């Protein structure tokens, strides 16, 4: 899709991250570990609410009949009203169609963006001590326990902590 | 060490349509056309008139079903299936354009024309054909002139209705149209017969015409009705000598009201904006596909069963 | 050593509006107004009716050149300019909503009515202005009530057609209006003359009236022709003295079909959904800038030449 | 452009590739090469498809006439149904307008982001490898034969194979 | 060492909505929807006419205050509140139909009936209802006959306009209904009266009938208006024997023009093409919220004061 | 936002930049400097404009009058009119409210899309001689005066010149 990230360059969705909309696995010498990024899974969740507050804002617009349920309409003018029912609702099926279709649209390839937006974030919070997978994985050239992962996700990883050690083994040397 | 990105998915997606794609799978989505009414007319907060089987126009004439629905002040109107508007059988002209202006209306006042008549006019001319309380009557609002002695010719008689009100009024009146030339003499002499309204703005002249026809309620004759606005200031005078079925009341349509067309019960508990045939309709999304034909504050007509409208990122399960 | 990436381009570029760009180059595009119509009507796979010079209303009063259509089914009915109604000159009170009926039904049957007449009154009144077979005429389907003995008065007559069906009856009838008192003394009398015709929801009265006109195919003499519906196991009757013209048979509009008017040869080769004046419409596109005025399952009307919808990237040369 | 790519950092486009809508050009000691992504231009193609696809669905809406060709119209409901048509009519070029340069800016637009998409994953792929041009090319710090250039296109190329010399090549040492 | 990437903001930006977010706030925006409407009639350009008090319907049957617009050439035509059509009471039928046939016309021009009578009739009948000089007078192109041999019967007369032109030219007449049976005897004499009116596409006939009603500009006679449309090469024809209001000249609509009704000043120094009761409105803006009812090239009417359109990124100060 | 730089991981804007749009911060010996850059504030201007042209596109469609303001118009018809001009009222209102949000969601994005494409732009540019800081901002390994700013906004950057030093500052070996 339009931001490469979901259903592109992440071959897959985490079934079992039922926390947020997006998260962080990482592994290191204690273990494996999951957390979801609350900030990102937000800011695509308002955006959502959005869209629904703006379909189910409604218009003021009362309407009083215009054929009776109960006795005889005139032909000819019945048949003015009915072509004007059926253009109007054409016109509406249309635009209901199309507001759906294009909203849809919008809403994939915007949480795609919430995506690739914290894929980007992480990057440049490692900078040099990482590298990329190509897979949405970086891999960090020196130890990154519990507390080191998660200064990554809560954004105050200093990467300059490391940077000497793990320059060293970007480079394989001592 | 590494650490992983990554995005949620679910078991079971739902499908949506895209600009692209008619079948993207997609985390999560909400339905925009509503299928669901309600069978029930939801006048919770409104003040609403049940006509029952009373019809509109029979309000403005006064038939015996409309008896309880001469006057009011309402918000909604409710209109019922086969409601009575005619006892002695006929027609009005312009039927449905006064029909909308009542069904339109917040109200009815009524008010007394004065109309007195000689010596020779029976005013109280009555027909099996309108019940009232187990004794022959007539169209309240109406009298049906009559010579007092059978077979003489009706007089020539003018009666004037002065509008002194500031706002202008809806009068209504009938021509009878006898079935046989027997009964015309017998009702309203050998002489011709004519009848003549006139106000400022407004008129017309009306012959009653003799003519075999099917009975309709037991009756071959018939009453054609007719009806104009009288404005604040202005008279209308009626001249005749025979056939005229003269108001003796006349309305006055009062603000404005929401009618509806239903044969859906009454619920005092629920609360609506939009009616149909079919009852009511209460929801937040902008469409539905339940009927083309509704009153009120509604949702547009679709025609889809559904549009998903998504509410999550693309489904990518594995 | 090096791998560069990079996209295709185009010599031949078209261009597009995009929401900022009224002029953007890429390299193909693909239009969705469609120009191009069709200068026949394409009948293939549908029963359909070419009334020819035969004009709907005829279709019911049976005009000599309706007399191919006088009953028939069909899906689709093709009205032609200039198609003829009237042999003899006159005009039909609501015409249009007589002639849209017509153009919407599936077919016509017709019924007898059964009326029968003294033998002081001619039946068979014939006329030059409707020739049929070398001779003088009539309305097939209607006939020219006279005076056996010219001058004489017509007599007073009563006919009532019943309608014993399960469906609702299309019946019509005509007035005569002479234009001079002799040709209404030799025909129906020096009497006074009216016409009363009466259901159990249609009552109206009729007065033919002597008046100087221009000759029409022939004759100053006007018929205007009238009509209802007979609901249903309902009666309706005519009272009259002269100058009815009388239906010896009514019609059944038989269910539905599509009513075409256009001058546009018949094909029966190509087959489509979409027609108007000129012809008929056969796209995919849903947008089409021939015609504001069609009828059937047809591309919503746009007043431009070409709307191009990009099929391919920016066009980007080199 | 939105993503930066077509009329963006690249400069122009292959005319001599009518092989698909996206690729490559390499170079190395046995010359020049060309070859299209399958993968990307199935994916821009199939999106247009998806369009044309929407243009075409039809509605089953059967409409009669209410004005006679042939005979008078009487002249206020005349007026009436002008007023109608017209203001329908407006309705729908308006809406054609807008689905034409709503459509086109979407799919000039994502026609950009499969070019970046392919371009990403290209990066990805070589790592430490080679360095951005900065106008769609990667400068390779190592010997790339044929093979080696299938490699990268075919998505195969394991950048650990070539790392060690690439970042001496690099660093310029040895 | 470092360079900074960065964008501009400002201390006061402006709200706007998005498909996601009702208060976004961005660096600048503009308005999309007119709320300011111009209170003149801009007719820079335009060779308008102003009617005043003059009713459009004036204009054929030549009331006092239509003299000054009996004929002429328009692009657009002013109509005002109140403005008169009748001097003598009456009333016109398919009143609207005319009046928009006439606002949407470029022009009148007046043929000359020629038509001609006996010495029994006084043509120049004449009313304290229409005033010319201080004196009593008539509709300019009617003229009110009247037997010159008052209570004497009119004579029996026949007068046929024929059409010699190119083009179908409107012809109005009146028919007068006498408020008493004195008024009739004395006018046109004791014998039954009617009106024919006939031409190869219009006949019909008219009965003055006597009734007493309220007094309109001092009278309470009245005089029913008919109208049609005679086609080229066709003759109309008038029988009559008293009641007749008959025309002495006939009206042809040429070209086409813009009908405006409104109070609105003019102003000859402005220029527009939209129009509506209140005045002008010029934009480039696609909506307004002024009123849904306007004429000529006009933005479409939108319910909402406002809608901005962002012409800036978002506003992030600091 | 989309592309994750205006209101992203750009903290804010700058009220001091009247100049134009997007543009340059730097920091040296020397001190600082500020200068806007032209070319990316007139790619966003000019598609602005485009938006403004074909707001303004007039598409009338004379109409006439078929409601008269002076005289009573008869009923029914009267109904079927007000039924029919306050049916088009509401899709005119409707597409009007989405027209402009729509607008409005790509006016916002493609201002942040110009934004992060000058910002990939600097970057490539510098590539092996500076080092972002996740903010927006470049840190440069190696001198860089008033010409050499001024050569980076002006897109003339050599970075061939500066390589060894900065490799040299950055990988502190060597
Ligand atoms: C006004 C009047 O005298 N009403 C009489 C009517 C009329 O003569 C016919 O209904 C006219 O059609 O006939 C009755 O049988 C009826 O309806 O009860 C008796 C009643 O006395
Ligand atoms: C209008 O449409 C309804 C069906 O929706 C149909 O029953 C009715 O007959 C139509 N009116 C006319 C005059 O054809
Ligand atoms: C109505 O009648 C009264 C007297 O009954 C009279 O004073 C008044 O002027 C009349 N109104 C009109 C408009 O003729
Ligand atoms: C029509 O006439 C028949 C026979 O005269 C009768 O049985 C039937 O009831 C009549 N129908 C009506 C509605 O009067
Ligand atoms: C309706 O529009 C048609 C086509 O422009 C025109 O010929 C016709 O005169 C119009 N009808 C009226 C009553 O103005
Ligand atoms: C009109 O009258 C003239 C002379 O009276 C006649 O020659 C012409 O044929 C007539 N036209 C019609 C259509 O009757
Ligand atoms: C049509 O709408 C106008 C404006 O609200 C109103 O004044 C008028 O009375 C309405 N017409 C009918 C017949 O209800």
């Amino acid at each position: 899709g339009l931001f490469g990230a979901i259903a592109g360059f992440l071959e897959n969705g985490w079934e079992g991250m039922v926390d947020g909309w997006y998260g962080f696995r990482h592994q290191n010498a204690q273990g494996t570990g999951q957390a979801a990024d609350y900030k990102s899974t937000q800011a695509a969740i308002d955006q959502i609410t959005g869209k629904l507050n703006r379909l189910v804002e409604k218009t003021n617009t009362e309407f009083e009949s215009i054929e009776s349920e109960f006795s005889e309409i005139e032909h000819q003018i019945g048949n003015v009203i009915n072509w004007t029912k059926d253009s109007i609702t054409d016109i509406w099926t249309y635009q209901a169609e199309l507001l759906v279709a294009m909203e849809n649209q919008h809403t994939i390839d915007m949480a795609d963006s919430e995506m690739l937006n914290l894929y980007e974030r992480v990057r440049k919070q490692l900078r040099q001590n990482a590298e990329e997978d190509g897979k949405g994985c970086f891999e960090i050239y020196h130890a990154c326990d519990d507390s080191c992962m998660e200064s990554i996700r809560n954004n105050t990883y200093d990467h300059s902590q490391y940077r000497e050690e793990a320059l060293l083994n970007r480079l394989n040397i001592n | 060490d590494k650490i992983c990105l990554g995005h949620h998915a679910v078991a079971n997606g739902t499908i949506v349509k895209t600009l692209t794609n008619e079948q993207e799978e997609v985390t999560n989505a909400t339905e925009t056309v509503e299928s669901t009414g309600i069978n029930r007319l939801c006048m919770k907060g409104r003040k609403h008139k049940d006509l029952g089987n009373c019809h509109p126009i029979g309000m403005l004439i006064g038939t015996p079903a409309c008896d309880l629905h001469l006057t009011g002040m309402w918000d909604t109107l409710i209109e019922r299936e086969n409601a009575i508007a005619y006892c002695y059988p006929g027609a009005t002209v312009n039927v449905e354009a006064l029909r909308q202006k009542i069904m339109e209306s917040g109200g009815i006042n009524k008010i007394s024309t004065g109309f007195t008549y000689g010596s020779s006019i029976n005013s109280a001319g009555t027909t099996r054909a309108c019940m009232r309380n187990g004794g022959n009557s007539f169209y309240a609002e109406l009298k049906w002139l009559v010579s007092k002695s059978k077979g003489q010719n009706f007089p020539q008689t003018t009666n004037t209705y002065r509008n002194t009100d500031t706002a202008e009024h809806l009068i209504m009146w009938g021509i009878h149209h006898p079935s046989s030339t027997q009964e015309k003499n017998d009702l309203y002499g050998t002489q011709s017969i004519s009848i003549s309204v006139g106000s400022s703005t407004y008129r017309n002249n009306f012959v009653p015409v003799v003519g075999a026809r099917p009975q309709v309620n037991g009756q071959s004759g018939r009453i054609d009705f007719h009806w104009t606005l009288v404005q604040p200031g202005d008279n209308i005078t009626f001249s005749h000598n025979g056939g005229l079925i003269a108001p003796s009341r006349v309305s006055k349509l009062i603000g404005r009201g929401l009618g509806i067309q239903s044969d859906a019960p009454i619920d005092n508990n629920c609360e609506s904006k939009c009616f149909w045939r079919g009852g009511s309709i209460n929801t937040r999304l902008p469409f539905q596909n339940l009927s083309p034909r509704t009153v009120g504050q509604c949702p547009k007509y679709v025609n889809r069963r559904s549009l998903m409208l998504a509410t999550g990122m693309r489904n990518v399960p594995e």
